[PDB]
């Protein structure tokens, strides 16, 4: 749960060359003495107890051994990994849904999106100094901040894959029935849909068929055009439902990470 | 220990049968450790991030090359793996018997990642071509427009 | 368009092998079965060496 | 302990707490040394001979007091000490100079981003998210000089997660920006509620050769008809987002005013309390 | 040395690099960057003294500098690319070397009734204007392949350089071998 | 003056509980012995000298304690900072000015201008590291790095203005009496460049002024 985990660290003291048939030990209070304790900028102390055990061995019923076990149950104080490192990552991953709303014609998706990764690349070099380097589990912290790159990378590609569809053309591909049906009329049902979707002489001769060879060209380029622009409306559409996917994503995986462990300490 | 198991633990008297008895180093007794690493830590916060940012740099095939942006995300890649080798600079000895598996790994990206952007260049150059600055030959065009878009499937 | 796909599949598997040979070399990497190489004894206390 | 509140136009009240090891209060007792004119010390005391200045830190006052406690006959014996209080100021100028500065300038560039225009060869976004990565090196920076405690968060801080969050918020109202500008009528349906409060509303509150060569040329003048039509459209969208980018502008700049004015001004008045005690160090 | 080495082939390859992809400065600039960082991380080994300054400094200053001129050579070429046809005129000692004697010694060879009258009026008009667009597609033209041939000849400049130094510098680090004797004759 | 500074460092030694009328401490000579002292590669030691004092302190009003003062004033080497901090920076500095000489139509020059700004702030960690927190005065090298900062920030704004000028369209800005005064003017002549019947009969005659009209 870090940083929002509880600790319980203990000292165990006893005699060590002495059994309790020689020398026996006893606690003087329940409780270690808290009336001189200097106030912790990092941790809060919740519960302080002592116990003390007596072991038998079965091997020798008339030697007890014993000791006196001091435990203190501690909560983090987690203001300043909140600050220095959760709203960062929190800001990158926001910033990561933006790409969806910038149009293709732009020229800057990838910029945005490569320049975020870059921002969480070198976050990482804070990331790792602020965090434990253990392997008994994921940090929390380093859960986010696993999520944010995972997300921000698969921004990345589905971002190539918009580029890819908005710039295609008769010249290279042709539309499928199921992308026109999926994308330009099922989709936008379900969504705004405030978008569209004497004459011997050789020279008078050769003007003649020069200007309907204009006109058949601009015939042919606005057809081509037309077909682009349908590329490029459903490269508009899947930008809209990635938008609107990715920005959920962000606020659920945030709250399916950190409201378990927020919403247990507000119990106590 | 939270980053290493043991795995053996054995002990051993040993004795130096060439050292005389009269040296303290004739015999000694030795406890050995054999630990393991446990790699989540440095899988999680290294390996994936690392392999996954390396991995990305092939999306600048799919990149039109109308976009203008390939080389930008070619490059980047290079400066994220040139920062997790800074990372890794600081947790390791100099040391000259073996590259590290992770070093290995990086080295390798970023020769890849060096070869993706020479790739990225000459497919700009080539993209940008026009008749007043080059000729475009027939053979070139049986190739690259009728031979091997049939044998790669493209659309 | 036409080098631009070539190169996607020719360089894509080169990567996709080369790191998992090199990562396949460490997963699979483990300490030997018995602490001494040569020596089949397994210095644990299941085996004891008796007199 | 450090107050980190105004980190780094701070100021700290250190403690130094002496007291006998072995002895209590009616075995061995505390007094201060009295002067040559017989008046007591209570401060620490400063040789003019051999004192030197801390750069970085000025001591405005250090009394000293002896206490007594557990004097109570619930309590045994009576205990003593002597607390002398360090009240130290610190000299920023360094902070100032090497991180605030350059900081606060490079946070300031975003909002050069209005400025810019909304087309292909803007750069708008590169601008912005620049400074954005800018800003994590400098949190890269911090990090390596705040303290690591968490009884508040130090002003340095607060300042460079307000101008990370500003430039955040600057960063998605250039895409808004740059998706109203780069509208096209072939995939984009003219807005009259949006033109009207943004336009109009907005600037007020503040034989068959003959045929068929007639039927080329009225089909040439109609597509060029057509494409002035739509160069049209986009003009009036591209002035849409203009107007946007003019008063978004304000609107940033106040923001990004006022609020690194307040959180300064939070360091000006953090100054040391007017306390009774003579200066430590004579001027 | 490794990272350096793919560093200064890719400011060479910025030399090729069309101008029209408007990708030449972030490459350079991204390279610099680039080699910053592995200052960095050289920073943390180096040894601190004044005496003299390490072999493997003056290879990434020597790799600094060359990409520092990659990007100045890359400006320049854009500039002239991107020169307007009309505000500037060709030079003829432009002219004579960039597009005559140059380009042979980089072998870059360059390819190659009222309404009647207002009729006909206007179709002049627009022939004539068709004809001004020829003549500046022209100049530009001329602007941009004298810009192709001094980045070709900057590629070149750039291999040669690059080569010697790395050279010379690898070549005086691979020679120094340790002393044969303990007490060498002074 | 860091990192060309030069510093004067002062070993005051005397004895503690022992003042000049019972215990008197003279210099074996004026100067410290060199004779043994192993070469630095960071400093020189310009100069060394040792000054016996007598000193009136507080805590002992009537009797002065002796002393003796070794200083040593030493100079700093600076090829390491030179080499290592310095040039990276000249070479930013002088990358800074070349957006000027960037056309605009090459969408390049944020690009260079921010990625220099990027790399000064990424040098900027170094030189917040080999300096103290004192206020005495800000290093030469401090100097430096913000002179160059504002530089970098500088360019930016102005290359902001510039761009902004490129691509005014004629409609919304119609071009002012000043500016074609100065720009195209006044400053030109101080530098050297150049100054700068059927009816579809009847439709498409009007197609064609139409396209005429158009390009004029
Ligand atoms: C954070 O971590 C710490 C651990 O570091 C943890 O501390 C534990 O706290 C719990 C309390 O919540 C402790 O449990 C209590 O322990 C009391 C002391 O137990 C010892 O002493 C007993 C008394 O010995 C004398 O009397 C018996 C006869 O009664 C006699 O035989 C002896 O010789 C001697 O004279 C002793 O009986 C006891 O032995 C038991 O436990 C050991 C160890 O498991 C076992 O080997 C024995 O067989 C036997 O079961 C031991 O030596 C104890 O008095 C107390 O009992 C009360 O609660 C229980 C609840 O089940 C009732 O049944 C009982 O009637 C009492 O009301 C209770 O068991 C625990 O020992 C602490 N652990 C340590 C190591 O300090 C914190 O809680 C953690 N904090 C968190 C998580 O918030
Ligand atoms: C972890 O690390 C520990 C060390 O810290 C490893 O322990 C070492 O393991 C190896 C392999 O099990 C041991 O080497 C073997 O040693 C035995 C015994 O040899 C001894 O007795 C011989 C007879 O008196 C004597 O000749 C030997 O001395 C010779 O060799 C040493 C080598 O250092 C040399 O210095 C001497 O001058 C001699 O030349 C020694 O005292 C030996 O029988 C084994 O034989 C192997 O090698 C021979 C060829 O030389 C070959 O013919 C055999 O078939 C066999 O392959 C072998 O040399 C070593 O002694 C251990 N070191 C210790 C205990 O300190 C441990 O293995 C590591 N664990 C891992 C990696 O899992
Ligand atoms: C690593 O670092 C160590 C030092 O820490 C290096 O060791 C030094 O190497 C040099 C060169 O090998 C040595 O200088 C040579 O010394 C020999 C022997 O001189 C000694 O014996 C003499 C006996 O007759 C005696 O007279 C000498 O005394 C004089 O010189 C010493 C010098 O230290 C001086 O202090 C005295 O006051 C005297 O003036 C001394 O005890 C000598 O034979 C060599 O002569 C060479 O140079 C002369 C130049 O005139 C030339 O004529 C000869 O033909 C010959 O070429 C030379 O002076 C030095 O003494 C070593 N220092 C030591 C051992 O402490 C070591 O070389 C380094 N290794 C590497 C690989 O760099
Ligand atoms: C720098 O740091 C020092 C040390 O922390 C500060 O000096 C202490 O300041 C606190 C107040 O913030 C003082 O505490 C107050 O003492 C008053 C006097 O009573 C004390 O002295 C008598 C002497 O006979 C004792 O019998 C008695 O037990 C006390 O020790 C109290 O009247 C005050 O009471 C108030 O607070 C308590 C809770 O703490 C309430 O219960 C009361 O109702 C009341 O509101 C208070 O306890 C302390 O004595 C000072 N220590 C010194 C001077 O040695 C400096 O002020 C600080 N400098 C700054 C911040 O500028
Ligand atoms: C680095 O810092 C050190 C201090 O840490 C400076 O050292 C000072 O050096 C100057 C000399 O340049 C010293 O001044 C000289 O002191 C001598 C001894 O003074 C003591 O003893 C006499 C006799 O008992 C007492 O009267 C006196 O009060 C002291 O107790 C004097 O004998 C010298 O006098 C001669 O020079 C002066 C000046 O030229 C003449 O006017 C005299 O007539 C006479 O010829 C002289 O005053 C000084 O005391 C040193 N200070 C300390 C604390 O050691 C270094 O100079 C400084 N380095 C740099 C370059 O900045
Ligand atoms: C095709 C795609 C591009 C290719 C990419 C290949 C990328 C490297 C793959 C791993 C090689 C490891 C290796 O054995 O290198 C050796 C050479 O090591 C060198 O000398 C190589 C590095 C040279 C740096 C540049 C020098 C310029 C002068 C040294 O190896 P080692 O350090 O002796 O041992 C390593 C660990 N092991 C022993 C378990 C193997
Ligand atoms: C931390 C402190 C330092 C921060 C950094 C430095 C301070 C930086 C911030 C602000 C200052 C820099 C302003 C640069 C203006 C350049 C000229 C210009 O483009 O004029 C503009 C008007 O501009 C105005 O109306 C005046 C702006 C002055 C703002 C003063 C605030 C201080 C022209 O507007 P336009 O005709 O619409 O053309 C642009 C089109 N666009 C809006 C789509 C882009
Ligand atoms: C570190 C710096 C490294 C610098 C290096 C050189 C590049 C920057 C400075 C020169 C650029 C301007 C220039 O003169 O270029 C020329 C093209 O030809 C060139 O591009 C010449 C410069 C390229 C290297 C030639 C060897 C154009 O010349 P011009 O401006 O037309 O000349 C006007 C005067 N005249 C009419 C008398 C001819
Ligand atoms: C593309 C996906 C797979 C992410 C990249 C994964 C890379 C970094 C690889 C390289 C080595 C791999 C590890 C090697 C061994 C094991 C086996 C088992 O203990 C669980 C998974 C685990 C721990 C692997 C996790 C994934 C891993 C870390
Ligand atoms: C190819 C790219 C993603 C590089 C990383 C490859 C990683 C994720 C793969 C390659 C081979 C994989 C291993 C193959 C087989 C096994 C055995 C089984 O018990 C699952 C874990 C383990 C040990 C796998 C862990 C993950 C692994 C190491
Ligand atoms: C996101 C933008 C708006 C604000 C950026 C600055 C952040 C870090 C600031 C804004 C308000 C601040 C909080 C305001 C008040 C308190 C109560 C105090 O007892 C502890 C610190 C604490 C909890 C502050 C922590 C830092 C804080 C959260
Ligand atoms: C030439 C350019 C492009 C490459 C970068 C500059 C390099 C070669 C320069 C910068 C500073 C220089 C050093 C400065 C001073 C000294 C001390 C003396 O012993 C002479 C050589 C030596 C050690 C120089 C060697 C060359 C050097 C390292
Ligand atoms: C007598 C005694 O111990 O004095 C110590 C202080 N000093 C060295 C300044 C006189």
């Amino acid at each position: 749960h870090f940083p929002f985990d509880e600790q319980n660290c203990s000292m165990k003291l006893g005699t060590w060359t002495y059994d309790g048939s020689v020398v026996a030990i006893n606690p003087e209070s329940d409780q270690p003495d808290l009336s001189n304790f200097m106030e912790s900028g990092e941790w809060v102390i919740k519960e302080s107890r002592g116990w003390k055990h007596s072991v038998t061995y079965s091997c020798c019923p008339d030697t007890p051994y014993l000791d006196i076990t001091y435990h203190f149950v501690m909560q983090r104080l987690p203001l300043y990994f909140i600050v220095n490192v959760i709203i960062p990552c929190l800001l990158f991953s926001f910033l990561t849904g933006l790409v969806f709303y910038l149009p293709t014609d732009s020229g800057e998706k990838m910029t945005l999106s490569i320049s975020v990764l870059l921002s969480l690349t070198v976050f990482l070099l804070v990331i790792v100094e602020l965090i434990p380097s253990t392997s008994s589990a994921v940090p929390l912290i380093g859960k986010y901040m696993l999520f944010t790159m995972v997300f921000v990378i698969a921004s990345i590609i589905i971002t190539v894959i918009v580029i890819n569809t908005h710039h295609r053309s008769p010249s290279t591909h042709v539309m499928p029935n199921w992308v026109r049906k999926v994308f330009i009329d099922t989709i936008p049902n379900i969504m705004f849909f405030s978008t569209m979707k004497l004459i011997k002489h050789p020279e008078v001769k050769s003007a003649i068929e020069g200007i309907k060879y204009i006109a058949e060209t601009m015939k042919s380029d606005q057809e081509s055009n037309n077909a682009a622009a349908e590329w490029k409306y459903v490269a508009m559409v899947m930008d809209h439902i990635l938008l609107g996917v990715f920005m959920l994503v962000c606020i659920i995986g945030t709250l399916a990470v950190f409201a378990g462990r927020l919403i247990e300490l507000n119990q106590q | 220990n939270g980053e290493w198991e043991i795995v053996h633990r054995p002990a051993r008297v040993n004795v130096d049968p060439r050292a005389p008895l009269d040296s303290p180093s004739r015999q000694d007794i030795t406890f050995y450790l054999i630990i393991r690493r446990k790699p989540l830590f440095y899988i999680i916060n290294i390996l994936v991030p690392c392999v996954l940012i390396s991995f990305m740099v092939n999306l600048v095939f799919y990149l039109p090359a109308d976009s203008g942006e390939k080389t930008s995300v070619a490059i980047s890649v290079l400066l994220a793996q040139s920062v997790f080798l800074l990372l890794i600079s600081k947790r390791l000895p100099a040391t000259s018997m073996a590259i590290p598996l992770i070093g290995k790994f990086l080295l390798f990206g970023m020769v890849l990642v060096t070869m993706v952007v020479v790739i990225c260049v000459i497919v700009l150059n080539i993209h940008f071509r026009t008749p007043s600055t080059h000729v475009l030959s027939e053979g070139v065009k049986k190739l690259f427009l009728e031979t091997l878009p049939e044998l790669l499937h493209m659309s | 368009r036409t080098v631009d796909r070539l190169c996607l599949f020719v360089v894509t598997p080169v990567m996709v092998v080369g790191t998992a040979w090199i990562f396949l070399q460490g997963v699979y990497n483990q300490p030997p079965p018995q602490p001494f190489p040569g020596d089949p004894y397994s210095y644990n206390v299941q085996d004891k060496r008796f007199i | 302990a450090v107050e980190v509140t105004y980190f780094p136009f701070d100021w700290q009240n250190c403690s130094l707490i002496f007291r006998s090891q072995t002895y209590n209060a009616e075995e061995v007792e505390f007094t201060f040394a009295v002067d040559n004119d017989g008046k007591t010390i209570n401060k620490i005391d400063i040789d003019t001979e051999a004192y030197t200045e801390n750069g970085e830190w000025a001591i405005d006052f250090c009394p000293g007091v002896i206490r007594r406690h557990h004097g109570g006959a619930t309590d045994g014996p009576g205990e003593t000490d002597v607390i002398y209080s360090l009240i130290i100021r610190r000299k920023p100028l360094f902070y100032v100079i090497n991180i605030i500065v350059p900081c606060v300038l490079i946070s300031g560039l975003v909002l050069l981003a209005y400025f810019l225009p909304a087309q292909a060869g803007g750069q708008k976004c590169t601008v912005s998210i620049n400074v954005l990565l800018a800003q994590t090196v400098f949190l890269f920076l911090i990090a390596q000089k705040i303290p690591e405690t968490s009884l508040s968060v130090p002003l340095l801080g607060r300042f460079l997660i307000f101008v990370m969050v500003v430039a955040t918020l600057i960063v998605m109202n250039c895409v808004i920006v740059l998706n109203v500008s780069q509208r096209t009528p072939t995939t984009h349906a003219m807005s009259p509620r949006l033109r009207h409060v943004l336009l109009e509303l907005l600037p007020r509150l503040l034989a068959p050769e003959v045929r068929c060569c007639v039927d080329a040329v009225n089909f040439v003048a109609e597509s060029t008809r057509d494409q002035e039509a739509t160069g049209e459209e986009v003009s009036d969208w591209v002035r849409m987002g203009n107007a946007l980018d003019n008063i978004c502008f304000w609107a940033a700049l106040v923001l990004f005013s006022v609020g690194s004015s307040l959180i300064f001004l939070g360091a000006y008045f953090n100054r040391v309390p007017d306390l009774p005690y003579a200066p430590c160090i004579q001027p | 040395i490794a990272p350096c080495i793919l560093i200064t082939l890719l400011a060479i390859f910025v030399f090729y690099l069309p101008p029209d992809a408007g990708e030449k400065m972030g490459l350079s600039i991204f390279a610099l960057l680039t080699l910053t960082v592995f200052l960095l991380l050289l920073a943390d080994k180096v040894p601190e003294t004044s005496l003299s300054v390490p072999i493997i400094i003056k290879y990434l200053m020597f790799t600094m500098v060359l990409v520092t001129f990659s990007v100045i050579l890359s400006v320049v070429v854009l500039n002239l690319h991107h020169r307007s046809p009309h505000t500037h005129q060709m030079p003829l000692w432009v002219r004579q070397i960039f597009i005559h004697k140059l380009p042979l010694y980089l072998r870059l060879k360059r390819p190659k009734l009222p309404e009647l009258r207002e009729v006909v009026s206007s179709i002049s008009y627009i022939a004539r204007q068709l004809q001004e667009q020829e003549d500046h597609d022209a100049l530009k033209e001329d602007w941009q392949f004298v810009a192709m041939v001094v980045d070709r000849l900057f590629l070149w400049t750039f291999i040669i350089f690059t080569s010697v130094g790395t050279l010379v510098i690898f070549l005086d680090a691979t020679y120094h071998l340790p002393p044969p004797d303990p007490f060498p004759s002074r």
